[PDB]
Formats: C-alpha cells, structure tokens, sequence
RNA sequence: UAAUUGGAAUGAGUACAAUGUAAAUACCUUAACGAGGAACAAUUGGAGGGCAAGUCUGGUGCCAGCAGCCGCGGUAAUUCCAG
C-alpha cells in the first residue's frame, strides 16, 4: 500500500514539475 | 497571584523541557537505525514513507 | 572597566575574505619574489 | 531603480542556476515588469518582495552552457544597500 | 529621411535642438535625479487636523548621561528648567509641533526591544572617547528589522580629547561609522561640554532646529496597528476591596495616553496588548481635552468662545432612521411602522401577488425614467446625453507613480468630507478615538504586580491587536544566525522573540526544504544564510518582520551581541507536518552475485513483510529493493541489488518520521518582575548541562 | 461563546459574519416551539460544509438540538465535493461560499450535488448573473461557476462547480451614489425533460410585457435533454436588466409549478423584474446583503452606495443589526438631494479586514 | 525658447501678455485635450449619421 | 619550495619640544613610545576543481544531468578541503 502512494506521488511531483518549469521556459 | 500561578505552571513544564533535552533520543530520531537499537517488532508499529 | 568595547571584527568590518598571501602587502616584495621566481625559469628555458 | 514583484525559479531543483538567479522587477518610472538576475544565488535570500531594487545591465561578453538569453538586467542595490555589500556582510538590510 | 520627416503634420526638421551636446548630457541626468524620486506608495492615516506628538526617544550608554541632556533641550524650548526626569514628558516645541521625549533605560533589551517598535524619531548619543558600545549598536539592529525610525544621532564626550588633530580623526571615524549603520550624508551632532550642567546653546539650537524639520516617513506596522503610549498610570480599585481581599487581586486600572496611528475603535471590548505586561482589553473609552495645546489651536478655540505659564506637561513627574435602527427594545416590525406612520433565509424578497401586480404593471411609465430648431436642439442635446451615458466609463498623470498616488490622495479628502459631515456626534464613534485624542481607556484584570512594582521610568504602550493576531497557531517563517552573534543556533532551543507587538519566548524548529519536495527539519541554522522556520506562539500577518533574541537577563549578558535571529514570517497554518530524516542501518551475512541476505535491520519477519518493495541503497551507492522475510531466523530477508555487494559494505534504507513543534509559550512580563532586569526564562541545552554537570 | 444570538433566522448569514470576524458565536434557542423542535437537516449539513472549508473550526450541537456553538477557524479551503440534502437546493449551499470566496488559503474548487432549483433559494442563473457581478466590482476577477448537470425537483440530481480564484486581501471600496443607467434586459430560460416548445413560449410572455419598454430584449432559449436535463422534468426562467457604463445587474427568478401556466411565467417573472426595479437603486433587495457586507469587511475607509428606502424592510434591519452584534459597524444613513425621490447614501466605515490565509 | 512652459505661469503672466504682443505681430503675416477633441469628432460623426 | 629558527630597519600612529600660524591645525624637524601573522590584521573584480549515510530530474542495472549555505547528532557544539 505505501508502495502504491509513493510511486503515485514521486510521479504527481515530477509530471506537475516539468510543466511547471516549462511554463517559466517559454515565458 | 494570577501571574504567579501562570509561572508556576511554567516552571513546571520548564523542568519537563529541559529533562528532555538531557535525555536519550528515541530510536527513530536517531540515524543509523539498528534492529537492535529500535525494540523488537516496533518498525510495523511506527509507520513510515 | 564598566565600559563595553568594539570588537576587531567590527572594527574593520571585513566579513568573508578568502585567505590571502603575506605577499600581496607590499608590492615591492611581490616585485621581488616574482623576478627571483622568474629567473629560476630562464636557468630552465635556455642555459 | 523597481519593485520586486514575485521570485522566479524558486521551485528550480538545481541550486545556483541561471533559472533560479530571475527575479521579475517592475520598473517605477514605466510600470514595465522586466526580469534580472540577482548574482550568485545565496544572494537571494536578501530579497524578499516589494524591496526597491535597483537594476542595472547585465551585459555578459560571451555566453555560458546555461545561460537565458533575454535576461538584460542585474540587481546591484536593494533598500540602498549593495548587494555586494550584503553577500561580503558588510552592511545589513534596512526595512 | 526626406519623406519620414513630412510624414507628420508639422514639419519634423523644423523642430531641432542648437547643441546636440548639451540636451543629451543634460536629458540622463535629470532622468537619473527623477527616478530617484520615484518610492512605491503609501498610505498615511494620520490626521491633518489634530496631529499626536512624534515620540522622540533618546537612547545610548548610561555612563554618558541623557537625562542632562535631555534637560538641555526642553529648557531651551519652553526656557524652563527641569529636575529628576521620569517617564515620558510632552513639551510644545513650535506654533504646531510639539514633541515627547522618552529616556529608555540602557540596562533593560526588554525595554529597549519595546521602544523601538513606537519611537516616531530616536536620538542616539556615542561616546565620543568611548565610540559605540554594544547597547547603540544592539538598539540599531532591532529597530532596523521592526522598522526604521529616523536616527539622529550625537555624540557626547567630545571635549576631553586631549588633541584637536587626534579627535576630528575620530569624529571623522564616528562619521564614516554611522554612515553604513543608517544612511550615508546623516551626520551625529556632536556637544563640546557639560560644564553648566547644560550644553552650549549654539550647539544645542542647531540641534533643536534640525529635529523641527525630521518630517518623519510612515513605518508599514504604525498604520496598521492602533497604538499609543501611557502618559500616567492609574489605579482605581476600592481599598475595602484591597482590605477584604488583602492584594490578591486583579486591580481596576485606567490609563492615560496620546492615541497614534490608526483609530482604536471606541466599542468598548477590543483586545489590546501592554507589552511586557500580557495580552488586556479595553473597558471604557473617554476622551479628555490635551494637557499642551498649540498656540494656533488655542485662538481658534478663544476665538469660538469670545495657558501660556504652563508649555509642557509631565504628569509623571512632580511638579432619523439610523437612531431608530440601532436601539434593540424596538421590533423591525414596529421600526418601519415608526418610520412609515421576515427570515432571511429565503433568497427571493417578498413580492405582491401576481393578480396585484400585473394590474400595476400594465403601463411601464413610472420605470420609464431609468432606461436609456429648438425641437432639433433638444434633439441633439439629448443624443449628447445618451453618448456620455452609452461611452463614459471609456472615455473618463505623466508618471504612473504620480497617479497611483492620487488613488490614495482623493481617498483621502472623500474620508474628510464624509466625516465633516457626521462631526459632532456621529464621527466620533465612526472616527473611533482618533490618532492624537488624548484619551482615558480604563482596563480590568491588570495583575498585583503591576501595580506594586512600579516606576514610571520605564514605558508602557498598546497595541491594537487585529481580528488575524488575537489567536495562537505554528507559523512558518524564515531567520538566520544574526552574523554578529557568534554561535549558531539550535533547533528546539528557546529563542526569546519580539514578533509583533509581543515578546515572547518559545521553541523553535529549523527547517529545510530538500529541493522543495518536503520540509525537514535541520539540527542547527545554516550559519550564514536564511533557514525556513517554524514555531509555536502568537499568530500575526504574513511579511511581518521580527527580530528575535538570546538571553536577555542583564544579570547574564556578557560581551557578546544579544541578538541572534532576524527575518519574516511566511505564512500561518495550525499544522505543519514536519519531517525528521531517519535511516535504518543493516549488514549482509550472506552475500551472492546480485543478490544479499542482510541481517539486523528488521526485528521480526513480520516487521520486513511491512517494508517489502522498499528502494533500499548502500553506501557504495548502489540501489536495491527488499523482497522477502527470511524465515529461518526471524530477523534478516532476501534483497536483490543491481550489483554484487560486498562483505564491507553497509545498507542504509532512507525514511521519514514525523515531529512535532512544542507548543511553549512565554510571555516576557517583564515589568510584572520586581527587579525588571535579570527576568530569567527557560535555559539553553548547554547551560543546563553544565548546571546539571552532565557531558 | 461571547455573542449570542436568539432564534434560527438568517442562520447562514451568522455563520458567515463570526467567519469573517474571526469572533466566537453561540446560537441557542432554535427553533424551540416545535413539534420537532432544534435544526433541520440541511442546517445540519451546511455546518459540514463549514467545517470542510476552515480548518481549526470547533462546532458543537447540544443534544436537544437547539444550541450550536461554533468558535471559528482560518478559511482553508481547498477542493472538495459537498453533497446537498434535498430538502434545499444547491443554489442556497452556494450563496455563504461566495461572501468567503476571496478570502481563502486555497482556491475554492467546490463540487455541488443536489436539486439545483426552487421557490425560495438561488437558481443557478440568478447567482451566475447577479451574485458574482457583484464581486466583480468589488475586485473578485477570476471568480466563475460552471454548470456540469442540471437538476430539479423532486429527484434533482444535477451539479454546479463553484470555482473562484481571484483571492484578494479586501473588497475595494466601492463608491456608487449614482442610479445606474438600464442598457439592457437579458434574460435565460431553461427546461429539463419537457417539450422545447414551452420555453419559446415562456420567451413570448416575458417579451410582450416587456415590448412597452424601449431597449434591447434578448433572452437565451437554453434547452436540456438526456441524462445531463437530470433525473425530474421542470423548467424556470431568469431575468436579468443590465448596465454596461457601471456594470450593475439587476434580476429576478422563479420556477415551474405542477400545472403552471407557461404563458403566465414568462409574464409573471419580468413583472417581478420591474418591480424590483421600481424599488431598486444602484442594487436589487436579493443583491443588498451581499453588498452590504462588502462595505463592512472592505478596508478601513469610507463607502458609498445609493439605496432606497422601498428595500429597507424588516428584513434589511435584522441585516444590519446582525453586523452590529459582530463588526460593531454603525451604517450612516444620510438623504440624497435629489428630491423627486428617497434615496438615501449608506456609509460605512469598513473594519480593517485582511486574509490571514493566503500565503506570500 | 522664447515660447515655454513655466514652472509657474502666474509669476510670468506680464511676461506671457507681452511675449503674446511679439508672437502676433510676427506672425500677423500668416494671419494677415486630445481625449476631449476625440468625443468632439464621434459627436460630428453621429449628428451626421442621425440627420442622415 | 620550506608548519622549528635568527637578529636587524622603519613610519602608520601616539607624543616632550622647537618650528609653523593672526591664534590655532597639519606639514617639514625631532626626545620618549610604536611589527611577528593571535597583527599596528589590502583591497576590488575574475578562472577553475573538489567534498555529504544531502536533495531533485531523467535513464535499457552500478549511470547521465542539474546542482549542493540545508546531512544525523550538535551552536559552548564543532577545529573542522589549516581559513
């Protein structure tokens, strides 16, 4: 179960990272 | 006195504070965690990430 | 005596300064160690 | 001389970056929102938000490997203080 | 260029300026002097009416003496010598200024921390043959992070130098010094002699004469906050109930001062905090006429009628709807029949029936009015009308500066004619005591020991607290080492701390962010640089600026700098999860190619099935994961890593455990204490280990 | 625990204002002259919607049900999915969000589940096209409310997504001491599972009331089929007057009845909006409590907004009298001198309210 | 620059009335804001556009 | 190039005196004082690497990348790539 989460969140915090740094990039 | 009774109860828990900061660590606040160190079958107890 | 002082530190106010030679103090014996050094290397260049 | 507005690149992983150096400043005279690096990123502990920054030039010579082309500008004081004056702790920020 | 040029009305090449030179060096110049100019806006809130005193609050070492200097000033603006100054006095110093003077004690941070948060102007005086001792440059720091009052300093002692040449150095010094403390082109006032017991008087008018024009800028926290200081102090409590209850009790108390800043709001049961005493609120607001009133503002008042022996005062020191509406025996019911002679839960209002309106709804005439060669005029006139109804907003300075300001400017005088209106009875209560009415507000619950352990030496004042501040959660904020503090400091380590208009001690906790995925907490403070923070306490507004300190018992200060810690707050929540790295250590018995059997990291084969799937690695830096409990003994397990480990080689398995942030709190009480230094709080780790002789 | 107030009116509205104030409440006695005597069901469940927004919030009901204590925590927010008893329509759940709207920690991202109509409470075109025009004024600029289903009674089953993001420190200072100009009547009318033709002829009531008065009247015929029109067939039209020079709208609303005349509401509703106008100044009697609080929780500066006396009823005094026992905040009430009316400039001096919330 | 704008107009108002004198004779041989012009040419505009 | 050493020198400054000056001050003179890095404590910009039981991002193992004032403990605590 707590393999399930950090997978899911460690993949939410690099999939919400590259599109925060490609919204500075493009700006 | 009102704000002696206040301090009182301060001097109180400034004790508990300070006999604290004397004392051992808990197993999971140190590093190095050894399964002798932490007690037996406590590691499914505590939970963590 | 009562009275505080100021420390050397706030004195001459220099905070963070990467360590430095002896050498740079006086430019005349940086003039001097650089030609008694650079002499060794014409010995080396040619004889 | 201009506003702080926000902080770019806070969330940059990479520390001392050339994403992470950006800070967005507004000017005064125009109300242009232009952005400036703030030179070697422990600096940026000292600005904060709506902190009077002055802007210079940047004006590099050659490029670098990650370099942002497009960053004109380079913060030099903050409050009336240098900021190199502040990462040498010579001097202290006024509020 | 021939045709560019005639593109425009006028001729372009006609327009030109006789020297090229002169314009373009010119131009940058002045550009450079505007933008200069140029500050970000901001909003005043104080009266142009009935302006307060702008506290000046002379400061420095004891051994140099402000009292006679102090004593110098007032007996050159109202040529009245005075004697023993205490507490804070108010002098009239001009046809509408008139400032008040307030001598901290030098001894007490738990004073000087509270002055710097209400001096409106700080003299600060440095012995000229001393320099600057610690306790100006200590008081320099704090007011600076609160925010910056307007420093004039001086500089006593300069007449013992024994040579000119050796003390214009020194002055020159003193000068070059208190340029980078405050602002560069200030220069300290320096007085010869004491021989009279007083200054010269050339010396001492300069002086008087500069502070006249300060024109003092407005700090962010004092229009914000509604504060005042205390002029006298007042008990009033039956002695019957002194003698009954025999001083255990909480005495009735009124207080006396010059309201500042904001308007304190005159329904009485706003919160409002003595510092250094605990967190009070108000009972009753009266206003008094002002002791010291302005020459201009006394004709004005003879004038609607139809003082001058007495010029300062130290009291310290020895000698309709709407009315209809808001009154509660009335029913609403009964309001509108009064006024002509239902829930609200329901959002549609109460309407007539549809039988009654589509009879008074036939004809649409009486609404008519809000929708949108003499015959041609009105014709036209009426056209012109609907075009400015149809396009006004659209079509109603040269620097954008300029007009933001005047956002604030008509904001300004359409509060001034409003209240103009209301002045007598109604903008009193709107006004809500505003800044510079004396006012007597009495109190309640004010502890024994206030009143016995008194001395008017030191200051007392109020802060208005806000709705946001009146609570207690763990806020995030963000502080470093003060760099001329020496030590680091240490997590969980009491930190006494002015945040706000409180000073308070409490533990806090110095965290991280590893890249901004988490918060963990450090063990110390990164030693040069801002650490994010945490701590319990008091709850304020976000970008507030603290300053916070170590001990700051007189008895225990020694030689090094009492202030340690500065910076802002971030922001507030009630909970911050907060993360302690842990790691769990182990070491292989049997090893293969690719795969190792490690013991000793896991108690129990249960305790592994808990952990199956965990990336583990090793200090050689290879990764791995753990996949099933050994059973045969009932510690170790099978884990499969990218490569052959060794023999010498030890796994560490990365974890988070949470903290907590323990919730101490301490208010200094500061002058609650009888000796009002030496208040002594909860000790550092290292002390106690020492008091307790442990290692 | 400090401010007691007696009865259970305007129960939303005190619950909102000991939010925003930030100072405990105590609501005893309510409804205590009842067979069933204490809260409904839905009062019950709007105090769970309270408690998902603010963390720190300590609400406590007495076990005869008529006592609610509430001591108020931050507005956090967040996004989340409310669910609304079917006793009250979702409309009326929305309303208290919209007074904490621009004031939270997080942006709200609330979902909606219910009847999203009835007699008393707000459809959702009345809030979309009064409500938030309101709080555009103030300064509340990215605010919206999207609807995904629609729903009626009894079955409903439709859903509305209240989404605002503008989170500013105050509402700005409004000054409007000007009668707005009525450029425009725009009204919606809507249907679920019932024939298209009956919303054309609800169009045409409401145009030949309206065809006397000169300006331009559009309504938008919007038409709901399927599984989306939701689980019960009804219909309801909304009328909305508008100014484009100020931005003021002015509206009213009603729904179908079991066996109403399509003809009659679609005449009926733009009667209601005539008379609300007739009685209306700068603002609509629905509108007021909304703008009334904006005046009180903006800035520390003096307001201004043209009334009239014609929405000054019982129920505007009980409004100013809940603001009074909290804010403490007398409303100066002055005469215009426009004398061919009896309007009268409400003033108030906002108390200095901030967002202790948002982070910098 | 015999033609400016001053600090203050008021202090040069004899100035102004005679710099007025010299402007007009010199150009008496030819003889022998905007925001407000832009409503005064859309008033033109729409007094034409009703009268047609 | 030196991780123990050796005595010499000198004014920056402090200062009798004389000189200076209208009187002072400084300079020019000159008694007595005044140099070993822990001073009597050179700066202001620049080129380049290295470190952690650190963090983050990507990846066809153990790598590549960004980077790193943050580690586990600890701030009277550490002597620490001597800094």
């Amino acid at each position: 179960f707590e393999a399930r989460q950090r997978i899911e969140e460690k993949n939410k915090e690099s999939s919400d990272y590259h599109a925060k740094m490609a919204h500075i990039v493009n700006t | 006195s009102s704000f002696e009774k206040q301090q009182i109860e301060i001097r109180k828990q400034i004790e508990q504070l300070e006999n604290e900061a004397v004392a051992e660590k808990k197993w999971s606040l140190k590093g190095e965690v050894k399964a002798k160190d932490r007690p037996e079958d406590a590691l499914l107890t505590e939970e963590l990430e | 005596d009562g009275k505080r002082a100021i420390n050397y530190q706030i004195l001459k106010n220099k905070g963070l300064t990467p360590k430095r030679n002896k050498d740079n103090r006086n430019s005349r014996v940086k003039k001097r160690k650089k030609y008694q050094k650079a002499q060794k290397k014409l010995k080396s260049v040619r004889a | 001389k201009g506003i702080v507005l926000e902080k770019l690149g806070i969330e940059s992983k990479q520390p001392n970056s050339a994403i992470r150096k950006c800070v967005r400043v507004q000017l005064i005279k125009n109300g242009k929102k232009v952005t400036a690096f703030v030179p070697n990123d422990g600096c940026l502990n000292f600005v904060d938000e709506n902190d009077e920054v002055l802007l210079a030039g940047f004006g590099r010579k050659g490029k670098a490997k990650g370099d942002i082309p497009g960053v004109r500008f380079k913060v030099v004081k903050v409050s009336g203080v240098s900021l190199l004056a502040l990462w040498k702790e010579k001097k202290e920020k006024p509020r | 260029a021939k045709k560019k040029l005639h593109t425009q009305g006028h001729n372009a090449k006609a327009f030109a300026v006789a020297a090229p030179g002169k314009m373009a060096r010119t131009m940058q110049r002045s550009s450079d002097v505007n933008e200069r100019k140029l500050h970000v806006p901001m909003v005043d809130r104080t009266p142009e009416d009935d302006p307060p005193p702008f506290i000046v609050a002379v400061v420095g070492p004891p051994g140099t003496g402000k009292t006679t200097l102090i004593r110098s000033l007032v007996r050159r603006m109202t040529k009245s010598t005075l004697n023993d100054i205490q507490g804070p006095i108010t002098v009239v110093s001009g046809k509408h200024r008139r400032l008040t003077f307030l001598e901290c004690p030098a001894d007490d941070l738990n004073a000087m921390i509270d002055i710097a948060k209400i001096a409106d102007l700080v003299l600060l005086l440095i012995d000229g043959n001393f320099g600057f001792e610690m306790e100006t440059m200590e008081f320099l720091n704090i007011a600076q992070h609160h925010g910056m009052p307007r420093v004039l300093g001086v500089a006593t002692h300069l007449d013992l130098f024994k040579s000119q040449s050796t003390l214009r150095a020194s002055k020159k010094r003193l000068k070059h010094r208190f340029w980078t403390e405050v602002y560069q082109g200030a220069k300290l006032f320096y007085l010869s002699g004491v021989i009279n017991g007083r200054y010269p008087d050339r010396e001492i008018l300069n002086l008087s004469r500069f502070i006249s024009v300060m024109k003092f800028r407005p700090l962010k926290w004092r229009n914000e906050h509604p504060y005042m200081l205390a002029d006298r102090f007042t008990d009033l409590t039956h002695p019957e109930l002194i003698e009954t209850q025999g001083l255990q009790i909480d005495r009735k108390v009124a207080i006396y001062g010059y309201l500042h800043g904001t308007p304190l709001p005159s329904a009485p049961g706003t919160r409002v905090h003595i510092a250094g005493v605990g967190d009070f609120s108000v009972a009753q607001i009266e206003k008094l006429p002002d002791p010291c009133p302005t020459p201009f503002y006394q004709q004005k008042l003879d004038d609607f009628e139809r003082d001058k022996d007495k010029l300062i005062y130290a009291p310290m020191s020895d000698v309709n709807i709407g009315k209809l509406i808001y009154m509660d025996n009335i029913s609403p019911e009964e309001c509108i029949r009064r006024w002509r002679g239902v829930d609200l839960e329901k959002f549609v209002p109460y309407f007539d029936t549809f039988e009654k309106l589509a009879k008074k709804w036939k004809s649409v005439d009486a609404i008519k009015e809000r929708f949108l060669r003499e015959m041609n005029a009105a014709k036209k006139e009426k056209l012109r009308a609907q075009f400015e109804i149809e396009e006004g907003e659209n079509f109603k300075y040269d620097t954008w500066y300029e007009l933001q300001k005047a956002k604030i400017s008509k904001q300004l005088e359409i509060n001034n004619i409003e209240y103009q209106e209301m002045t007598p009875e109604q903008r009193q209560r709107i006004e809500g005591f505003k800044a510079g009415s004396y006012v007597r507000i009495v109190f309640e619950k004010v502890p024994m020991e206030f009143v016995k352990n008194f001395n008017p030496k030191f200051p007392i004042v109020m802060g208005g607290l806000l709705p946001t501040e009146i609570k207690f959660g763990i806020v995030k904020a963000r502080l470093r080492r003060h760099r001329w503090h020496k030590k680091i400091l240490k997590t969980n380590d009491p930190l006494v701390l002015s945040l706000g208009w409180r000073r308070f001690q409490t533990l806090p906790i110095y965290t991280t962010t590893d890249s901004r995925t988490r918060t963990r907490m450090l063990k110390y403070t990164p030693e040069h640089t801002y650490c994010n923070a945490a701590f319990y306490g008091p709850l304020c507004s976000p970008n507030t600026p603290f300053c916070g300190v170590q001990i700051v018992a007189n008895s225990d200060t020694g030689n090094g700098f009492r202030i340690a810690a500065t910076g802002i707050v971030e922001e507030i929540d009630v909970n911050i999860e907060i993360v302690k790295k842990l790691k769990l250590v182990g070491f292989p018995y049997k090893i293969f190619k690719n795969t190792a059997f490690i013991k000793d990291m896991f108690s129990s084969a249960m305790e592994v099935a808990r952990f199956e799937g965990a990336q583990i690695k090793t200090v050689s830096g290879i990764r791995g994961e753990i996949k099933r409990a050994l059973s045969k003994p009932e510690g170790h397990y099978r884990a499969a890593f990218e490569d052959k480990i060794l023999m010498s080689d030890i796994v560490i398995l990365r974890s988070w455990y949470p903290v907590r942030v323990k919730k101490f709190y301490n208010p200094v009480t500061s002058l609650l204490l009888k000796e009002k230094t030496e208040w002594k709080g909860l000790r550092l780790t290292g002390q106690i280990r020492a008091a307790m002789n442990l290692e | 625990k400090y401010t007691t107030f007696q009865g259970s009116q305007n129960f939303r509205l005190r619950i909102v204002l000991a939010t925003l104030s930030g100072k405990p409440i105590k609501i005893e006695k309510i409804r205590s002259g009842d067979l069933n005597p204490g809260l409904k069901d839905y009062e019950v469940s709007f105090l769970r919607l309270i408690e998902s927004v603010t963390n720190g919030s300590v609400i406590e009901i007495s076990y005869t049900g008529t006592t609610v204590i509430y001591r108020p925590g931050i507005i956090v927010g967040g996004a989340s999915t409310h669910i609304c008893p079917s006793s009250k329509p979702v409309g009326y759940f929305v309303e208290p969000m919209l007074y904490l709207a621009p004031f939270s920690k997080k942006k709200f991202s609330i979902l909606f589940k219910g009847i999203t109509a009835s007699h008393n409470d707000a459809g959702i075109e009345a809030i979309k096209w009064g409500l938030m025009p309101v709080m555009e004024k103030f300064g509340v600029r990215e605010c919206a409310l999207h609807t995904l289903k629609r729903g009626s009674p009894p079955l409903g089953g439709g859903e509305v997504h209240l989404v605002v993001d503008s989170l500013i420190a105050q509402p700005i200072t409004m000054h409007e001491i000007d009668r707005p100009i009525i450029s425009s009547i725009t009204g919606v009318a809507y249907s679920t599972r019932v024939s298209p033709s009956l919303v054309n002829r609800m169009i045409d009531g409401a145009k030949k009331v309206l065809k006397n008065l000169q300006c331009e009247v559009n309504i938008t015929a919007d038409v709901w089929r399927g599984e989306n029109s939701g689980k019960s067939p009804g219909w309801g039209i909304t009328l909305v007057a508008q100014s484009k020079q100020k931005g003021w709208s002015y509206f009213a609303e009603d729904i179908g009845d079991a066996g109403s005349i399509p003809e009659e509401l679609g005449e009926k509703v733009a009667c209601q909006l005539l008379e609300e106008i007739s009685k209306s100044a700068a603002v609509g009697r629905n509108q007021l409590p909304l703008a009334i609080v904006y005046m009180v929780i903006g800035k520390e500066d003096i307001g201004r907004l043209r009334i009239n006396k014609e929405q000054i009823d019982e129920r505007f005094i009980i409004l100013l009298r809940d603001i009074k026992k909290i804010f403490n905040t007398e409303v100066f009430l002055k005469p215009v001198d426009e004398a061919d009316n009896e309007d009268m400039i409400a003033t108030i001096k906002g108390i200095g309210f901030t967002n202790t919330s948002k982070k910098i | 620059g015999t033609y400016r704008k001053r600090f203050n107009e008021k202090a040069r108002s004899g100035h102004m009335a005679k710099l007025k004198e010299l402007k007009r004779i010199r150009n008496k041989q030819f003889t022998r804001s905007k925001v407000s012009r832009l409503k005064k040419k859309r008033l033109d505009k729409f007094i034409e556009h009703q009268l047609k």
